[PDB]
């Protein structure tokens, strides 16, 4: 019962508010003191917020460019709603974004300079040098074999 | 043979180019360095005319050579940047 | 000698020391015979609470009040200014102070630090509220910017042109679609300015290799 | 050539001992021009208006009134009340002056280059009519002038008539800083074989 829903929340992958409301409507919005009761009536609000923030995270990670039209079907929000909840994120400091405002493509992304992105390119050569030296090692010990 | 053997990828390490990042500080170092040195020559040059050479050494920083040590940098840098490029345009074409 | 002092360093921009000052010719004033030291306690006691506002701690300034010489002793319109502008400060909210000057508007015409710290004020409190919108925004609309920092389109559109000048983001505003660009991005390398004097050494000394070859010639 | 100027007379406002040399508010002129020529905002506000030392002599007279209110309104962009003081400046400041009547035609010239420069950097469009409204001039006449000061360049832009905009091109990156050293270095280049042929020779 719990394990249910601690485990969404674990994992990185996408998920969307009217699914996760209806399938523990019965089990713990029945159970107080967690979803449901008085003060926790006005806290199953609250965990509408918790959804598209988690998303936020996957997203900005997966998508190096998505439109903004198709990011309000996703998150389930209108315009208004997503641009004002990715600025509060990028804030603190989960996220780095830009978001434009008349209503194009809003771009995730983590600053990379020109010295950084060489450096990858660096280590991917070194590394391709050690794997063709270990498959002349396995060539003439296939020769012991047959 | 034995002893004048070193690895198997000792005789395919051109290829092992390096991080960039530590060859725009090598390109950084030298060029500032040089400035100051410059500087020490210009002083050089400005008297050291009269006559006795060793003198006119002594008295307007003649010895302790800034002439052949700014050579000294210049060359030994530019030995390094002319394979750092030859390393560059072999890797990116070869491989791809 | 205090109240001078007082003026001076709160001028200066430090509003420790004036807060300290003030403090002290507040004691002064209040307690011994009144000549005019009703008129001087009633105005060393707002700039007590001004001096706070700037600090941006807005619970000193109601620590300040009570009706016990700050609503009772010395009532004045001023009192009510500084509140009013406290708040307004905290909330980031210039909309709000734009509202309490035009309604306080004498207090603020007869007194001259007033004057000074409510135009320090507006600038810096435009900035600060300005960088939150456009942080996670880049091409946004002059239109937009507008509605949340509380001013016109045009006085907007006005204020970007200044802070680019003073290169507190020194971006781009493009007029002909309203759109701001925020540019962060180094323009400089080393390399290139420190060759740029490398260079300028050996013209020198070429001009002085030239002397010792006239000799040649 | 003022570059000299400015440094020296800046300096002049703190301490001045006078034997036969200029009164005080005559070099207090003086030091506003130079000011003006060689230093861009940020350093500019501190100098001249900053200054303890014209703060306390304050305007009185034609001359230094004019110099001064330039100088603010350079710094503050107010542009429409920059032209009035600018035309000011041309009658009462430059050529009643000995040592800036021929530098006069020059010293205006380039004033009406920096300031339309400034407004440049804040932007990447504008509109015609909007830049025309706030000097207080024509389309017509605003295209005029900038058609005479762009190809020499300080302005760095181009105007797009047909669309209606002002554009303005931009290359400051590591462009800029190229072009820097090439230059500079073509004549290291000419020095070097110059000499040298010559060395040759004997």
């Amino acid at each position: 019962s719990q394990e249910s829903l601690v485990k969404l929340f674990t994992t990185n992958e996408l998920m969307r508010w009217p699914i996760v409301q209806k399938t523990y409507e019965p089990v713990l919005n029945e159970d107080d003191l967690a979803f449901g009761g008085e003060a926790n009536k006005h806290h199953w609000e609250d965990l509408q917020k918790r959804v598209i923030e988690h998303n936020l995270r996957v997203i900005s990670e997966y998508y190096s460019r998505i439109t903004l039209l198709r990011l309000n079907e996703l998150l389930d929000l209108t315009e208004s709603q997503t641009e004002t909840y990715i600025s509060d994120l990028v804030n603190q400091g989960i996220i780095y974004a830009k978001v434009n405002r008349p209503a194009k493509i809003v771009n995730f992304e983590k600053p990379k300079n020109s010295s950084q992105l060489l450096n990858e390119w660096s280590h991917n050569v070194d590394e391709l040098l050690e794997h063709i030296e270990t498959i002349g090692h396995l060539i003439t010990k296939e020769e012991i074999m047959h | 043979k034995m002893l004048m053997n070193l690895h198997k990828e000792q005789w395919q390490s051109g290829l092992k180019m390096y991080d960039y990042e530590e060859k725009e500080e090598s390109n950084l170092a030298a060029t500032k360095s040089m400035v100051k040195i410059a500087e020490q020559y210009s002083k050089r040059i400005e008297e050291e005319k009269e006559l006795t050479e060793e003198e006119l050494k002594t008295r307007y920083v003649g010895r302790q050579d800034p002439k052949k040590h700014l050579s000294e940098t210049a060359d030994e840098t530019l030995e390094n940047n002319i394979v750092s490029v030859l390393t560059a345009g072999v890797n990116s074409v070869a491989i791809k | 000698l205090d109240l001078m002092s007082g003026i001076l360093h709160c001028e200066d921009k430090d509003y420790k020391t004036a807060f300290s000052y003030f403090f002290e010719s507040f004691e002064s004033y209040h307690n011994l015979t009144t000549h005019n030291s009703y008129e001087k306690a009633c105005q060393v006691l707002k700039y007590m609470l001004l001096s706070k506002i700037m600090l941006n701690l807005i619970d000193d300034v109601k620590n300040i009040l009570n009706a016990k010489y700050t609503k009772e002793t010395y009532q004045s319109r001023g009192i009510d200014a500084m509140k009013a502008v406290a708040e307004a400060y905290n909330n980031r909210s210039l909309l709000d102070f734009n509202t309490a000057l035009k309604q306080y508007e004498k207090e603020l015409m007869g007194d001259e630090l007033t004057r000074s710290h409510f135009n320090a004020l507006y600038d810096t409190l435009l900035e600060s509220n300005l960088c939150k919108i456009i942080e996670p925004f880049e091409c946004v609309e002059i239109s937009h910017i507008s509605k949340i920092i509380g001013l016109d389109t045009q006085q907007v559109e006005g204020k970007l042109s200044q802070m680019i000048l003073d290169k507190i983001f020194y971006g781009v505003l493009d007029q002909g679609n309203g759109w701001l660009y925020v540019y962060e991005t180094p323009n400089q390398d080393a390399t290139y300015d420190s060759a740029l004097e490398l260079v300028g050494q050996l013209n020198k000394v070429v001009d002085q290799l030239f002397e010792k070859a006239s000799v040649l010639y | 050539n003022f570059k000299e100027a400015a440094k020296l007379l800046v300096d002049s406002l703190a301490t001045f001992t006078s034997i036969e040399l200029t009164s005080y508010e005559s070099i207090a002129t003086y030091a506003s021009v130079t000011g003006l020529f060689t230093l861009e905002r940020t350093d500019l506000k501190s100098k001249v208006i900053d200054s303890p030392e014209l703060l306390s002599l304050i305007s009185t007279t034609a001359a230094l009134q004019s110099i001064s209110s330039l100088t603010i309104s350079l710094y503050a962009s107010d542009y429409a009340s920059y032209f009035p003081y600018l035309l000011e400046t041309y009658a009462n400041v430059l050529i009643p002056c000995k040592y800036l009547n021929r530098h006069a035609d020059f010293f205006v010239r380039e004033m009406r280059r920096k300031v339309y420069a400034q407004l440049l950097e804040s932007y990447k469009t504008l509109s015609l009519k909007s830049m025309a409204s706030a000097f207080g001039v024509s389309v017509a006449f605003l295209d005029n002038d900038l058609g005479k000061f762009i190809p020499n360049k300080q302005l760095n832009c181009v105007i797009d008539r047909v669309n209606g905009i002002v554009e303005t091109n931009r290359p400051d990156n590591k462009n800029a800083q190229y072009h820097l050293l090439v230059k500079q270095g073509d004549g290291l280049l000419t020095k070097l074989q110059k000499y040298g042929a010559a060395v040759r020779l004997t």
